[PDB]
């Protein structure tokens, strides 16, 4: 792999992430509809970027 | 549950730091006046936006 000499910048504008901090709840209709998902402190923030 | 929404404005003095209670707007969004102290409760605290 060769060096060139050009370089770039990727811009990512600030993300919304708000819910419930205990667990997650979903309806009473049905069973895979979430109503506020769980989000925590604890949880893995992993995230999956593209590249163009 | 009310939902969330970020606001941003300008800060001027008299107004309080956040104090590990949340940076929010405790006397519309809270009814009971009775889980914060006396100091903040009527009003809102802030905090700086570095990345903005």
């Amino acid at each position: 792999v060769s060096r060139t000499s050009i370089y770039y910048y990727a811009g990512s504008s600030r993300l919304l992430a708000v819910g419930n901090p205990y667990f997650s709840i979903k309806s009473p209709n049905n069973n895979k509809k979430v109503l506020v998902p769980k989000v925590s402190g604890l949880q893995y923030r992993v995230f999956r970027v593209r590249l163009p | 549950c009310p939902p969330l929404e970020l606001f941003n404005s300008i800060i001027e003095d008299g107004d309080m730091v956040d104090t590990g209670f949340g940076c929010m707007d405790f006397g519309t969004l809270q009814a009971n006046k009775s889980d914060v102290p006396i100091d903040i409760c009527n009003s809102t605290c802030k905090y700086p936006d570095y990345l903005k």
